[PDB]
């Protein structure tokens, strides 16, 4: 479960039994605006609109109020931001969270391709903390992606901002004086020029103390939930939802198929193109190529690690079963897309994984068994003459255990999602 | 084998209103129309589609987003059931000529030209 830091964290903001509420000792009031909106796979994950009413207000106990010149703090969160589309967002700083008032305290705003932090005293000496992250860029770890942001405070000397676990930037504080925070802290789009900004936002928490790096690198672990499979977006991967497929260790690709049939073969298939709006973003295209669809072979659609399952490929707006005959000499062996009443005995369970026995994570997502849960191989692809055909193999999994890099087996599912929208190709 | 056609667009005079459609056929099993955002963009004339201004969103959440511009005046909406999206667009300017698409998903309509005529 959560770590005892999150436990005893002074602030913990949590869908419990129906409800958000805090969790700490101290049990402050959540005041929730009737404009928000619970993931309903996962009520955690909280949408935040540019509209009066999309907000949540939290109400501080009168102990918490932080009102020092010496007390460290920290705060964590994950965001997902969508990807910036219009040129009016451009030199746009708006308040997501915030907890200054009388000209004290502390906020967290957003801007164009920016996350920042900004701690003032009651002087009025301030203080900036910024991520940068780029729109231009082929693929981003990112944009419209969930990452977990957190900000250190040690009053004698400096602020710092983590992302993903991994410091990035740190600014000196030491000085300013005292600083006196809100009795409130606010969750809501302030001063946000677009009108269809939104983020999503969860496991919010507030420390009485600056996290150290050991500790930081701990959440981020614990709060990935690293037992169920994640989408590219970072949300729960599920059964039954048509994703397009990305492959890292060649991601200038998508997945194609010749033909339908044991005959034919599964390849990647390229350039996968770009999407672009000048001066604003310039990405690959995420929503290319042949859908896979996940099947069952627990009621709630959440994929998890080690459940066994079957692929299904969407084929000129046809489902078709991913499978291949494994009983030759060649490691390799190469996918094809078969009539689902056809398969028959060849080879199609596929284990879905996010982590090994000893919890070390890995991209390779497929790894193809028998149906008594021997191992063919991790799906990956392999280059036949011109042709990088899908493929399964048992070289994958060796090199799985040696070593933590991107291979061929490394995989994203992309479902298409309101933060990432492309005009058509 | 799958299209989103749209259709109700065309002249109008200042002041008045039109009602854009947008329909969804062909699609296969696998496609959810519930689970689908439905948008309707607008491309403002004599700028490429890198120009393209997002009028109304419909989400499956229910929550819904307009164009500064549109607030008061465009009334965007879904039927599930039928697989269709509508644009209602009241009080019209000169402003408001363009070429109007559907969106749904990753899905687009091939573009329905709406013209504003002034006095």
């Amino acid at each position: 479960g959560p770590m005892n830091i999150i436990n005893t964290s002074i602030l913990n903001l949590r869908y419990e039994s129906n409800h958000l509420i805090d969790l700490s000792r101290y049990a402050s009031k959540i005041n929730i605006g009737s404009k928000v909106n619970f993931d309903p796979i996962d009520k955690n994950q909280i949408q935040l609109f540019n509209l009066e009413s999309s907000k949540i207000e939290v109400i501080l106990k009168n102990a918490i109020v932080y009102n020092s010149m010496y007390e460290n703090f920290s705060t964590s969160f994950w965001i997902r931001i969508p990807k910036y589309f219009n040129s009016i967002s451009l030199n746009n700083e708006y308040t997501i969270i915030n907890c200054m008032e009388n000209n004290s305290g502390w906020k967290v705003s957003l801007n164009y391709g920016e996350i920042i932090w900004t701690l003032q005293d009651t002087q009025e000496i301030k203080q900036r903390v910024v991520f940068k992250y780029s729109q231009m860029i082929n693929i981003s770890d990112y944009i419209n992606r969930w990452i977990f942001v957190t900000i250190t405070n040690n009053r004698l000397n400096n602020s710092k901002i983590y992302i993903n676990g991994r410091l990035i930037d740190q600014k000196p504080i030491s000085n300013l004086g005292n600083i006196h925070a809100s009795n409130n802290i606010m969750f809501k789009l302030d001063g946000c020029r677009d009108t269809h900004r939104y983020i999503w936002i969860k496991y919010f928490n507030l420390f009485d103390k600056e996290l150290n790096e050991k500790e930081i690198k701990d959440l981020y672990d614990n709060q990935s939930n690293s037992g169920i499979l994640k989408d590219f977006w970072g949300d729960y991967l599920q059964y039954d939802k048509p994703y397009y497929m990305l492959n890292l260790y060649d991601p200038n690709k998508y997945v194609d198929v010749n033909n339908v049939g044991i005959r034919g073969y599964m390849y990647l298939k390229g350039p996968r193109g770009s999407v672009m709006t000048t001066n604003i973003y310039l990405n690959s295209s995420l929503y290319r190529g042949a859908k896979f669809i996940i099947k069952k072979y627990n009621k709630d659609n959440i994929v998890r690690n080690n459940d066994r399952v079957y692929i299904n490929v969407v084929v000129k707006n046809k489902e078709y079963r991913l499978a291949t005959n494994a009983s030759q000499a060649g490691v390799e062996k190469i996918l094809s897309a078969l009539e689902i009443p056809d398969v028959g005995n060849l080879s199609q369970v596929v284990v879905m994984k996010s982590k090994n026995d000893q919890g070390i994570t890995n991209k390779c997502k497929m790894n193809l068994q028998d149906n008594n849960g021997n191992d063919i191989g991790f799906i990956g692809f392999h280059q036949f003459n011109n042709i990088a055909k899908l493929v399964a193999s048992n070289w994958y999994n060796r090199q799985i255990e040696r070593s933590s890099r991107t291979l061929g087996c490394s995989w994203e599912f992309i479902p298409v999602d309101d933060g990432w929208g492309e005009r058509p190709l | 084998q799958v299209q989103l056609v749209e259709s109700g667009g065309g002249l109008a005079q200042p002041g008045g209103s039109l009602r854009l459609s947008c329909e969804a056929s062909g699609f296969g099993t696998w496609f959810r129309f519930d689970e689908n955002t439905v948008n309707w963009y607008r491309q403002p004339p004599g700028k490429s589609r890198e120009f393209d201004e997002l009028v109304a969103r419909y989400p499956k959440s229910g929550i819904v987003t307009y164009l500064d511009s549109v607030k008061g005046r465009f009334t965007i909406s879904r039927d599930n059931a039928k697989k269709m999206a509508f644009l209602q667009m009241d009080n019209l300017k000169p402003e408001d000529t363009a070429v109007y698409y559907c969106n749904v998903g990753e899905f687009w309509g091939q573009g329905t030209q709406v013209t504003i005529s002034s006095e």
